């Protein structure tokens, strides 16, 4: 099972992580049944 | 295969279903016949397992 | 194609014998097991007998010694000898065919023959 928990928080801090408490709700459980050992974030470029 | 052939030489389409019971989670399950809901009585409830 | 035809039905006296024939056309008679089934008017179907390629005949425990199943493979036919007819045997008879290398699905069916016993 691949559990994805997520939480959206409205913040106004400029640089670091804010200090507080916010429990993450379970969003989606995936029946994948596969081995995962590495991950990578996907970003977006800005073109002008 | 010809329409004039009798039974035994006619084309038969075969689909074979094989089940796997490995350590993977059982994604494939049978249909879930939900009955009506009865309140205020001592009943045997089965809610989502 | 596949076809089962029957003969021998009619209105007969009780205790007189009958010989019902089930001729098969379009398929090879071997490798299949043949059934005799009857249904009474107002009543459900009742199975009578089975016969195989070997010649092993199996009867219903409910009715004993009344019928005799006789297979013939030279001309692909099936015979039923009925003896000591009672008044309750008025029925529509069917010839059924099951495949020996599978489950007991009776596949295609005979059109049926009518047997009326009277005095
Ligand atoms: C998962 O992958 C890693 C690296 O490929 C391997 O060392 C590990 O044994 C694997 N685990 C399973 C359960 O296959």
């Amino acid at each position: 099972y691949f559990k994805i928990y997520s939480k959206h928080t409205p913040i106004n801090l400029v640089r670091d992580l804010p200090q507080g408490f916010s429990a993450l709700e379970p969003l989606v459980d995936l029946p994948i049944g596969i081995n995962i050992t590495r991950f990578q974030t996907l970003l977006a470029l800005h073109r002008s | 295969f010809q329409p004039t052939n009798g039974v035994g030489y006619q084309p038969y389409r075969v689909v074979v279903l094989s089940f796997e019971l490995l350590h993977a989670p059982a994604t494939v399950c049978g249909p879930k016949k939900s009955t009506n809901l009865v309140k205020n009585k001592c009943v045997n409830f089965n809610f989502n397992g | 194609e596949v076809q089962l035809v029957e003969s021998g039905g009619g209105v007969v006296q009780p205790g007189r014998s009958l010989r019902l024939s089930c001729a098969a056309s379009g398929f090879t008679f071997s490798s299949y097991a043949m059934h005799w089934v009857r249904q009474a008017p107002g009543k459900g179907l009742e199975w009578i007998g089975n016969i195989y390629h070997d010649g092993s005949t199996f009867y219903n425990p409910s009715l004993k010694s009344l019928v005799t199943i006789s297979r013939d493979d030279s001309t692909n036919t099936l015979y039923l000898q009925m003896n000591s007819l009672r008044a309750e045997d008025t029925a529509i008879y069917y010839c059924a065919r099951v495949w020996l290398y599978g489950s007991g699905y009776m596949d295609v069916w005979g059109k049926g023959t009518l047997v009326t016993v009277s005095s």
